[PDB]
């Protein structure tokens, strides 16, 4: 007899996932040290 | 009458978005201490 | 005959790449302030 029609083409495949989140940042650098010390308190008068 | 072929395969599924960016990394730590403040100024003569 | 099967379901999408780099983090505090300098000479001598 006959031969039948082809079938239909197949379903679409799965939707891909979403890439993995990146990997979170570097710890930052230390901090420069502080400021330089105040200037010393000024000398004793001379003697007599 | 014979059955017809089967269909072809589907359409492919699409990639997945590009993952997320990273969180921000961590604050660094602090500094060290600042150095040393400068000498003072000589005093005054005796009597000032 | 009769209609063939439908295809067989597309092949699955692959995943995303990838995410970026999280930011660096910041730099961190400066340190504390460094200690006063040391006292200044005395004066000179006086008279009286």
């Amino acid at each position: 007899g006959p031969k039948g029609p082809p079938g239909d083409k197949g379903p679409p495949g799965d939707p891909g996932p979403p890439g993995a989140r990146g990997e979170p940042g570097n710890i930052g650098f230390p901090g420069p040290p502080g400021p330089k010390g105040p200037k010393g308190d000024p000398g004793d008068p001379g003697g007599y | 009458g014979p059955k017809g072929d089967p269909g072809p395969k589907g359409d492919p599924g699409p990639p997945g978005p590009p993952g997320a960016r990273g969180q921000a990394g961590v604050l660094g730590f602090p500094g060290p201490p600042g150095p040393k403040g400068d000498k003072g100024d000589p005093g005054p003569p005796g009597g000032y």
